[PDB]
RNA sequence: UACCCAUGUCGAAGACAACAAAG
RNA sequence: UUGAUGUCACGGAACCUUUGUUGUCUUCGACAUGGGUA
């Protein structure tokens, strides 16, 4: 479930640290190359809890 | 003293080039270098800069003329006239010098030694070689030495691959320019002979020169003697300033597809209605004007200058939407010529990637001028491979090194075929493709690319020439060309998909024998007829056929002919062929093309991708070394398998379906969600033929596996089990029957209890005659939707899963109105008749699919699958919070408001402001008056009683004028006072100046001046302020005459042009003279009455009481404009409109006048007028739970979400956190692909009809009954206000009831009276009752209670009814479902009957029911009593109630009376949540 | 600064969301 | 724009793998406007 471990390095992440950024970075390369590549992975068809914010975390992530 | 002969060489091909190499490059050990030692060369002028020409030099032709000085040695015993001819001397001791060494055998004629090394005398040979400058070749330059900006302006690279014969896979690959021989045909140059070199020398030079037939990669003869820019900036500049950037791909590829023909232009798609309104070609000057008046330029009038500039737009807005041996091989060589056609039997693909055009990911090789090439290196190469297969044996050479000695290399060394090139010049046509993800059944990330096909039909001249010792052509040449002229030339790539399969015709051939003197003599004399004269001549003595082949081998692949038998609609989706088109539609099918002689002729086909992508999903559900990866092929070896395109045999016109999603909550058309598609037409009657072929290798086709495979395939197909095309999921592409021929039957061998009544329902419903109901209710929903992580997968047949098919059979309880909308003047107002195709009476699939899948989200507690999140609702005010204000980061605060009239009479003021101060924009200067003081002349027989001496003053008309001292003589006023009784009696006589004992009191009058009135100019201040003026628009209109236009005395004045010199006519309380009304009349606008005579007028300006504006405030005024500015209802004349809506505020501006109302920091609501609306706070997704919101839904949050675009995890922002409903598990969602297919409904027996037909003899065709309006559902009604008490309260069901009578009859359902004809009003063609359909739902991958459930979402319980087609609320469409067939799938072959097993599937169902929803069923029983059809003798009155009691003949409240009695907004939720709860006693 | 309402007209949605080439 | 007694480059298929597809009832009732009197 890359989604879950997604979640979780959101829920765990803070932006000074890089180590912990590095990390997350990992998991959302790796849901993108479960995605690429048709798989089971590709059939969790969940979202994010706590959508504001977890897209604040990812705009903050991409700026 | 020498003689110069110069020599001209012609190409009859594309010749080859090398790229320019650095100056020490130059040398032995550069691989490029020395590769490149065979063609042409570069000349820099100067050596930073590509300026340049191209030549060749010398050294090559001496080279050749050698080469062929050999060969005619050879031919001729070695004497060239009396002399005879040493072997020559080709060994040299410092070998490191040469840039190349001589890899080939040296031709032996005869066996002395060499010339000595210092000779008086030579050999002519020798002479020739240099031995003895005697003879000095020059480089060959075109005439006049031109120069070029670079190699590209000459010529293009192409890359030549080297693949390996038994995977059928490229390994690596080289580069060369390729120069156009029909540019650059000609080079010249000189060769310079010395004097005293023999005659013999000069013959034998001349014979080689005539001899040497190849140079540089080609067949030579050698002789001796800014509109699209600036069109594409226009476009994208018109794209950016209306905000439809996203349409720019759609727009690039499109006006690509424009390449074609300049008259596309003129038949591009208008809008709906007909007019110039397109979403894509009316976007601006109009797109539609750009690209017609660049169709009427002269440099665009040639289709050449055309398809440029198209080309050129298209790639422009792509980029925008992106941002030694001696060997003697004798005396005999014969040349055989074989001269003929090679038609194109299949589009074909000699793929060739312009790296300066990205827009299309796959392309063809073309000529510079457009045309189709047959490159030689492609047909030199699959001669190779035949030769190879021929033999059996691969050739396991090296690039490098001695000449191969194999069979195929030996034929190949004696090969010569020619570049070909076609007459036709049209431009290619572009095929989307695309791959599935076998999990979701969707495609996969980024798997969508574009193709360039070429068409088939393209004719290309062939000629091949061996030269070789045997007699004629080898053995295995004859047998090749033999398959080739059967059509098994497989000679371009994507061979897989049925591409680039030729057949050779109208074969000739003829052999020379070299060996001969005069033949040979007569050959050098005509330079062997390679020109296009001499090949003319030899053509007219060429003998017709072509030699057989002594050893014949079968070819390796055989021809299986596919027919296919659909009984239903088809598509394949052609989404930018659909923007082009006339028919104005969303998608229609692929179309492909044919070349008859030059021109396309277009046809329908179905793809050989997707057939491919089918058959190969189908073989690998009943089941890298895999029998896949054998049989399919795979990215490492080549597949074994060919599918080619599928065509019609009777060409189907296509016909168009509309479709719309249904709001769960309103019941009515989702926002933005109406669409169309262009199908095939299929039914039973007549059902879609698709005829076509693929191919097999033989060795697959012996073997028992792979056959075993594709035959268990076929039979899973031909059950229909895999729908062939789009949008399967309403009945589209149902295969009824798939047919194989030619196999040996190796494949084709192996295609090869009642049902239990429905329950009676325990629903009760009483229904009494005196009430009247309501036309809908809501199903509250359960608080709970159970989701699941892993939806099941369309990977594979899952055990413990039932797969299979319901036939099932629905009857018409009351009149059906399902409406075919092709045509909307049937029988301005609209008429429709029932949905037919092809003369049969059908439903579509795509009805019954939603029909039941609003149930089976309700009976399975799951998300409101389609809803309009993203509406923000809005509420008019009535008739104290709201305080003026200015803007702007905060607005300020006026403490007090004044009437100042504007539109009377009684002042002048439009005279006296300018157009400023009326504006707003600058404070104004007006006497403000607060209270009237109004007298009685005598003690009452009134707090303030104040009384007071008067002296009266005048009398006139009635009114008295006199000055009043009072509070102790402190405060003198003067005014006018009618005469009053009791008051007035006691002043009979004018003495004039007569004291008098008054009493004066005050009344509230608020009224703001510029000059006093010349009346009363006494108690007024000075007070600044700003004048807000929206206009006069509190306006009755009305089409006939009511009170106050009727009391109207004279002509009613026509309705002025300026909103300024409106000036009031009328009163409307006469004896008081107030009430001011202007009147006007304006055609059949009718009658117009403005009673608004006095503006706003804002004062005690308090700057310090600013309060801010948020975001949430501006964006809920943004929306109270747009809805100012959309209003359908809106009056006809501007002049009555305020300025937000005359002249379209589309934001708010500092120095705004508004009224707001504000906390202690911010603002809250802010309006343009006095009485305006007000704009919820919340869109309406956030007024239903999480759990019911669409699992795959939309951004309700305060959150931009467009910059995380070009980044995939957003799709997780717009998902819900636990999965997907059960409803979203079966019927699908947008990333999930359904488990379930409904396909269309066709009518068993002879139609009923509502009303009889006008014609007795058509009983096919029915009478019309005309409908009252359908008018869009209010969630305003179901949710009253903006309080968080008032949610979304359900689904929406329609009653069964027989409403539909009355308007039978012709009667309006509620008033009774005639419902006569409007513009907006429709007429349909109905069926009645007793009607039944047959329709069929196919399932795959359902567990036992899904199985249950949709069984029990069918057929309910007796007394139970479902609802279907238009007019619901008016009665018509109850159906009922009785499944009559569950056919299951245990094996490939063997499929059993299911209609026994029915029962136990229906309780697992409700046992389901039972652990999600424990003894919480609540819904299913609102459900029920919703789904209740009414008893025999049981017939409810269910009408909606008018806007007026006075509207309504019967007596019953309106809907105005009903907003605050019965249906006030602390019950209306629950009265209409309560199934079956009546409004009216009656 | 307190009350009071008054008038009866009218169509809407017309495609949206995703994939835009990878090996 | 070459050197020369030694060029099989017509010595080399841009080839192989990929389903334009997934999701959607041609459906439907109370709304619109801003003031007026004291
Ligand atoms: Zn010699
Ligand atoms: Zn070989
Ligand atoms: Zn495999
Ligand atoms: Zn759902």
């Amino acid at each position: 479930n890359p989604i879950r471990d997604i979640q979780d390095r959101l829920k765990t992440a803070k932006f000074d640290n890089k180590d912990d950024m590095m990390n997350l970075a990992s998991s959302l390369y790796k849901y993108e190359k479960q995605l690429m590549d048709s798989s089971e992975a590709t059939l969790c068809q969940q979202g994010l809890s706590n959508r504001p914010n977890s897209f604040s975390q990812l705009s903050q992530f991409r700026d | 003293m020498t003689t110069t002969m110069k020599i001209s060489i012609e190409f009859l091909e594309p010749f080859r080039m090398t790229k320019w190499q650095e100056s020490t490059r130059r040398n032995k050990n550069n691989k490029e270098f020395v590769r490149g030692q065979a063609f042409a060369r570069w000349h820099r002028n100067k050596k930073d800069n590509t300026k340049g020409r191209p030549y060749i030099t010398g050294t090559l032709l001496r080279s050749a003329v050698i080469r062929s000085a050999e060969n005619l040695l050879t031919l001729s015993d070695g004497k060239i006239s009396e002399k005879t001819c040493c072997p020559g001397k080709f060994d040299t001791e410092d070998k490191d010098r040469l840039l190349q060494l001589r890899q080939r055998s040296t031709l032996r004629w005869t066996d002395k030694n060499p010339c000595p090394d210092n000779a008086e005398t030579y050999c002519p040979f020798c002479e020739l070689l240099g031995r003895s400058f005697r003879i000095h070749f020059g480089n060959l330059s075109l005439p006049g030495k031109p120069d070029f900006d670079g190699p590209k302006a000459i010529g293009s690279q192409r890359v030549l691959n080297r693949v390996d014969f038994k995977s059928g896979k490229a390994h690596d690959f080289f580069k060369a320019y390729e120069v156009d021989h029909t540019r650059f045909p000609r080079f010249e140059g000189e060769i310079t002979i010395d004097n005293k070199v023999s005659a013999e020398a000069r013959k034998l030079l001349c014979d080689s020169l005539k001899f040497t037939d190849r140079l540089c990669g080609a067949l030579c003869v050698i002789r001796f003697d800014n509109l699209a820019e600036k069109t594409a900036e226009q476009i994208i500049s018109i794209l950016d300033d209306n905000k439809k950037t996203e349409y720019t791909r759609l727009l690039a590829d499109a006006i690509r597809s424009l390449r074609r023909s300049s008259k596309l232009v003129a038949g591009l798609p208008k809008d709906h209605d007909g007019k110039d309104d397109h979403y894509l070609w009316d976007i601006g000057v109009t797109i539609r004007q750009i690209l017609t008046t660049s169709a009427d330029t002269k440099e665009l009038k040639n289709a050449g200058k055309w398809r440029e500039f198209c080309e050129k737009l298209g790639e422009a807005l792509y980029l925008k939407s992106k941002d030694s041996r001696s060997v003697s091989i004798g005396s005999v060589l014969k040349e055989t010529v074989v001269c003929g056609e090679l038609v194109a039997k299949t589009p074909f693909f000699f793929g060739a990637i312009d790296e300066d055009a990205k827009q299309t990911a796959l392309q063809v090789l073309l000529t510079p001028d457009n045309k189709y090439r047959l490159p030689r290196s492609a047909v030199r190469g699959i001669l190779r491979r035949d030769l190879q297969t021929y033999f059996d044996s691969p050739c396991n050479a090296e690039l490098g090194g001695r000449p191969c000695m194999c069979k195929t290399c030996r034929i190949m060394r004696g090969i010569t075929v020619m570049d070909a090139r076609s007459e036709y010049n049209a431009p290619p046509e572009i095929r989307h493709r695309t791959r599935i993800n076998p999990f979701t059944g969707t495609v996969a990330e980024g798997a969508l690319f574009n193709m360039e096909v070429a068409p088939e039909g393209i004719v290309f001249p062939f000629q091949l020439r061996y030269r070789g010792s045997e007699d004629g052509l080898p053995d295995a040449l004859k047998t090749v060309l033999k398959w080739w002229a059967e059509g098994q030339a497989f000679m371009s790539g994507a061979a897989s998909t049925g591409k680039g399969r030729f057949r050779m015709e109208n074969a000739k051939y003829e052999t020379l024998d070299l060996s001969d003197e005069n033949q040979r003599n007569d050959y050098l004399k005509n330079w062997g007829w390679r020109d296009e004269k001499g090949l003319e001549e030899l053509k007219k003595r060429l003998n017709s056929g072509l030699p057989e082949p002594g050893n014949y081998r079968d070819p390796k692949w055989h021809e299986i002919n596919v027919s296919i038998e659909m009984a239903s609609p088809f598509i394949n989706g052609d989404p930018i062929r659909a923007a082009v088109d006339k028919r104005g539609t969303a998608v229609v099918t692929f179309v492909k093309y044919k070349a008859e002689g030059e021109e396309a002729k277009p046809v329908c086909a179905y793809k050989a991708e997707s057939f491919r992508g089918v058959i190969r999903s189908a073989v690998a559900r009943i089941h890298c070394e895999c029998l896949l990866c054998q049989i399919f092929g795979s990215e490492y070896e080549a597949g074994k398998i060919r599918f080619e395109d599928l065509v019609f045999e009777s060409d189907p016109e296509p016909v168009t379906f509309d479709h719309v999603a249904i709001d769960r909550f309103t019941g009515g058309a989702a926002d933005k969600k109406k669409f169309d598609d262009s199908p095939l037409p299929g039914s039973p009657a007549r059902p879609l033929m698709l005829k076509g072929s693929f191919w097999i290798r033989r060795d697959v086709l012996e073997d028992e596996e792979y056959c075993k495979a594709l035959g268990k395939a076929l039979a899973d197909v031909n059950n229909g089990l895999y729908p062939l095309g789009g949008k399967s999921a309403i009945g589209y592409g149902q295969v009824k029957s798939l047919g194989i021929k030619g196999d040996d039957k190796r494949i084709s061998r192996l295609m090869n209890v009642a049902v239990p009544e429905k329950p009676k329902t325990d629903a009760e419903v009483r229904i009494e005659a005196e009430k009247v109901y309501y036309p809908h209710y809501f199903v509250e929903p359960h608080k709970k939707v159970e989701r699941e992580e892993k939806p099941c997968g369309h990977q594979k047949f899952h055990e413990g899963r039932l797969t299979g098919k319901i036939r099932c059979k629905l009857i018409t309880k009351t009149p059906l109105i399902v409406p075919d909308t092709s045509n909307d003047d049937f029988f301005y107002h609209k008429s429709y008749a029932f949905f037919r195709l092809h003369k049969q009476i059908m439903i579509p699939g795509s009805e019954l699919r939603g029909m039941v899948s609003s149930v089976y989200e309700t009976v399975t507690n799951s998300c409101f699958r389609i809803f309009d999140e993203t509406k923000r609702l809005s509420w008019r005010m009535d008739a104290q919070d709201f305080l003026p204000g200015r803007v702007g980061k905060h607005i300020q605060k006026f403490s007090e408001t004044a009437r100042v009239p504007f539109y009377d009479k009684t002042q002048k003021h439009f005279d006296i402001l300018d157009e400023q101060e009326i504006a707003g924009e600058k404070p104004v200067r007006m006497w403000v008056k607060r209270f009237i003081k109004r007298l009685s002349l005598v003690d009452p027989a009134w707090k303030r009683r104040k009384e007071g001496i008067a002296t009266f003053i005048e009398q006139k008309n009635g009114s008295y004028y006199f000055n009043v001292v009072t509070n102790n003589g402190c405060t003198s006023f003067h005014l006018w006072h009618k005469p009053d009784n009791f008051d007035q009696e006691k002043l009979e006589g004018i003495q004039n100046g007569e004291k008098l004992d008054c009493w004066v009191r005050d009344s509230r009058y608020q009224k703001a001046f510029q000059e006093i009135p010349e009346n009363d100019p006494d108690g007024w201040e000075c007070k600044e302020g700003y004048l807000h003026v929206v206009g006069p628009s509190k306006v009755e209109f009305s089409d006939k005459k009511g009170d106050v236009i009727n009391n109207f005395q004279g002509t009613l004045p026509s309705v002025p042009n300026d909103w300024k010199t409106i000036r009031t006519n009328d009163f409307k309380n006469r004896k008081r003279k107030n009430e001011p009304v202007f009147c006007c009349e304006d055609d059949k606008g009718n009658y117009y009455t403005m009673a608004k005579y006095c503006e706003t007028f804002f004062f005690d300006l308090k700057e310090n009481e600013e309060y801010e504006i948020p975001e949430k405030a501006r964006i809920k005024y943004k929306e109270l404009l747009r809805v100012y500015n959309n209003n359908p209802q809106a009056v006809p004349e501007s002049v009555f409109q305020s300025r937000v809506a005359r002249e379209n505020v589309e934001k708010l501006k500092s120095g705004d006048l508004v009224y707001f109302k504000h906390n202690e920091k911010y603002v809250e609501d802010i309006v343009p007028v006095r009485i305006s609306r007000t704009v919820d706070d919340r869109m309406i997704g956030k007024r239903m739970s999480a759990d019911l919101r669409p699992c795959h839904g939309d951004w309700v949050e305060d959150g931009d979400l467009s910059a995380l675009n070009a980044y995939p995890e957003k799709r997780l922002l717009l998902r819900h956190p636990k999965g997907l409903c059960p409803a979203c598990r079966l019927f699908g969602t947008g990333s999930y692909k359904g488990r379930v297919r409904f396909g269309f409904a066709s009518l068993e027996n002879d139609p009923e009809w509502l009303i009889p037909g006008k014609n007795p003899g058509d009983p096919f065709h029915g009478g019309p009954v005309m409908l009252s309006l359908l008018e869009r559902p209010r969630p305003t009604w179901s949710i009253p206000g903006s309080d968080n008490k008032f949610k979304v309260p359900g689904r929406k069901f329609y009653v069964h009831h027989h409403a539909w009578k009355t308007i039978k009859d012709g009667n309006h359902p509620t008033t009774g009276k005639a419902i006569e004809q409007s513009p907006n009003n429709r007429t349909v063609e109905a069926l009645a009752g007793g009607n039944s359909f047959s329709f069929e739902i196919a399932f795959e991958n359902l567990k036992e209670w899904e199985l249950g459930l949709l069984i029990h979402s069918l057929q309910l319980e007796k007394g139970l009814a479902h609802k279907l087609g238009m007019a619901k609320s008016m009665g018509f469409g109850s159906v009922e479902i009785d499944v009559e067939s569950v056919r299951l799938r245990k094996d490939w072959k063997q499929w059993r009957n299911g209609n026994s097993e029915i029962p136990n599937w229906l309780g697992k169902g409700f046992a389901k029911l039972k652990e999600w929803f424990r003894d919480e069923l609540d819904f299913i029983e609102n459900l029920k009593k919703l789904l209740w059809f009414p008893e025999g003798d049981q017939a409810p009155r269910v009408c909606y109630p008018m806007l007026r009691k006075k509207d309504d003949p019967n007596g019953n409240s309106g809907y105005e009376e009903l907003k605050d009695g019965e249906f006030k907004k602390e019950d209306r939720q629950k009265k209409l949540t309560t199934p079956w709860t009546p409004w009216a006693s009656s």
